[PDB]
C-alpha cells in the first residue's frame, strides 16, 4: 500500500498506491510528488528495471519496498 | 603504438549517427574478462537477429581482426533498431544474455557478478520497531547534489557514505506503523551487507530544473582512486598511477573487500546531448587507455584526474571496479585455445 522511492537527491519519499496499479500510475505520482516528468524517470527495483504496463504485483513489488528513480541520459 | 596483451593492435569502433555510448558500454564489456570469457564459452531461415549471438561476434572481431574500425550496425540491427540511454541499452543486452542462458550453467551468471546484496531498514521512532526487508542491488546510483546543498559531495566515498546514511522521514512522508496504527515519525535508511565481484557505480551528474523544466549536467568537481576500499560499509590522494601488490596487502589484512577500478565512463558537451567515450584499463596489463569511438590511444594518469570536474567540460558518470580476489580474478582468453571458429 505504501512503499518507499528513493529520488534523484536520495532523499526518500513515500507514496500510496494499489498492488493492482500500473507502473504508469506510479511514475505520475512522482511526477506529483517531484515535478519530473514520467518520460524521464526510471524506476529500478532489486536491481531489474521496471517497464511501462506492467503492474507492481508482476515486480512482486510489496508493502514498504524502496524503488529507485534515475534520469534517462541521452545523447 | 596501442598493443592488446597477445600481441593485438587495438580496434575502435564506428560511431554510425550518434551512439558513443553503444560504444563506450561495448568497449567496457568486452574489457571484462569474466564477461568476455564467458561469451567464449557461449555456444531455411536463420537468425541473425541474436543479441547473445551478435555480441559475441563483435567480441571475436574486436580480438581477431587486423582493421581500423568496426560497424556496431549488426548488434542494432540485433536491437531491432531503425535510427536510448547507456543503462537501459546495458539492460536489454543482459536481459536477452539472462534469457537465452535459462538452462545454461551460465543462467545465473550475470547474478554472481554483477548483483550486489543489502537491506532496506524502517524503524518507528514511538514502537521503538524496526522492519528490515532483503533487497539487491544492480548498479548503484549515487547523488553529486543533494539540493540544496552549497557544496557537493567532494569524493566518491562521501557520496557512499550519505547513501547508506539513515534518512529522518519528514511529517509529509511518515511511515505507517502496524503496530503503532498510524502515520507516525521513522528512520528510513539502506545498508550494504555484501557487494558485487563486478562493482557497477553510477554517478548522478544529470539533475532536473523545476522552472525551466529543462535538464542540466553538474559538473561539480567528484575524486575517486582506483583502489577502493569498502570495509566500512559492511558491518588529496592520487591512485592512478600502477598499483601495488603491497599496499594491497596491507589494506586486505584489515578488509577483505577492496576494489580496483578498471572503467571509467565519462561524458562530454551538452547536458540534453553531447558526446561519450571511456578510460578503459587492461587488468592484464596493468595500463590505462582510451577509448574514443574509432580512435583507442593510451591514456596518461592526468587526463583520468583532469576530468573529476571544475570548469570542454568533461566528467565521469559511470565507474567499474573489480573485487580483488588473487583465485577468482581471471584474465583474458589467449586466441588459440577457443574451439569456435
Ligand atoms: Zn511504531
Amino acid at each position: 500500500m505504501q512503499i518507499f522511492v528513493k529520488t534523484l537527491t536520495g532523499k526518500t519519499i513515500t507514496l500510496e498506491v494499489e498492488p493492482s496499479d500500473t507502473i504508469e500510475n506510479v511514475k505520475a505520482k512522482i511526477q506529483d510528488k517531484e515535478g519530473i516528468p514520467p518520460d524521464q524517470q526510471r524506476l529500478i527495483f532489486a536491481g531489474k528495471q521496471l517497464e511501462d504496463g506492467r503492474t507492481l504485483s508482476d515486480y512482486n513489488i510489496q508493502k514498504e519496498s524502496t524503488l529507485h528513480l534515475v534520469l534517462r541520459l541521452r545523447g | 603504438i596501442p598493443v592488446d596483451e597477445n600481441g593485438h593492435r587495438y580496434v575502435g569502433l564506428v560511431n554510425q549517427a550518434m551512439t558513443s555510448y553503444l560504444n563506450s558500454l561495448v568497449q567496457s564489456l568486452y574489457m571484462t574478462p569474466e564477461f568476455r570469457n564467458a561469451m567464449y564459452d557461449w555456444e531455411r531461415k536463420k537468425a541473425e537477429q541474436s543479441i547473445p549471438c551478435q555480441l559475441q561476434k563483435l567480441f571475436l572481431l574486436l580480438q581477431t581482426s587486423e582493421n581500423d574500425s568496426l560497424e556496431t550496425k549488426d548488434l542494432t540491427q540485433s536491437f531491432g533498431w531503425t535510427s536510448h540511454d547507456v543503462q537501459e541499452l546495458c539492460r536489454l543486452m543482459f536481459d536477452a544474455l539472462e534469457h537465452k542462458w535459462k538452462g545454461t550453467e551460465h543462467e545465473k551468471l550475470i547474478q554472481d557478478l554483477y548483483r550486489g546484496t543489502m537491506e532496506d531498514f524502517v524503524a518507528c521512532l514511538k514502537c521503538g520497531r524496526e522492519s528490515v526487508k532483503t533487497d539487491y542491488f544492480l548498479d548503484l546510483p549515487l547523488a553529486v547534489k543533494p539540493f540544496g546543498a552549497i557544496h557537493a559531495y567532494k569524493s566518491v566515498e562521501e557520496a557512499l557514505t550519505a547513501f547508506v546514511q539513515p534518512e529522518l522521514l519528514d511529517g509529509s512522508n511518515q511511515y505507517m506503523c502496524e503496530n503503532c496504527k498510524s502515520k507516525q515519525d521513522a528512520h528510513k535508511g539502506l545498508r550494504i551487507t555484501q557487494f558485487p565481484y563486478l562493482l557497477t557505480i553510477q554517478l548522478k551528474r544529470f539533475d532536473f530544473d523545476y522552472n525551466t523544466m529543462h535538464r542540466i549536467k553538474l559538473n561539480d568537481k567528484m575524486t575517486f582512486p582506483d583502489v577502493l576500499d569498502l570495509n566500512d560499509y559492511v558491518n588529496v590522494c592520487v591512485g592512478q598511477p600502477i598499483d601495488h601488490a603491497a599496499v594491497d596487502d596491507i589494506v586486505k589484512t584489515s578488509g577483505d573487500n577492496v576494489y580496483e577500478l578498471f572503467s571509467v565512463m565519462v561524458h562530454s558537451g551538452n547536458a540534453a546531448g553531447g558526446h561519450y567515450f571511456a578510460y578503459i584499463k587492461n587488468l592484464d596489463q596493468d595500463r590505462w587507455y582510451v577509448f574514443n569511438d574509432t580512435r583507442v590511444d593510451f591514456a596518461t594518469p592526468l587526463e583520468i584526474e583532469k576530468s573529476f570536474g571544475g570548469h570542454s567540460n568533461t566528467n565521469a558518470y559511470m565507474l567499474m571496479y573489480r573485487r580483488i580476489d588473487p583465485k577468482r580474478n581471471a584474465r583474458f582468453i589467449l586466441s588459440n585455445q577457443l574451439p569456435q571458429h
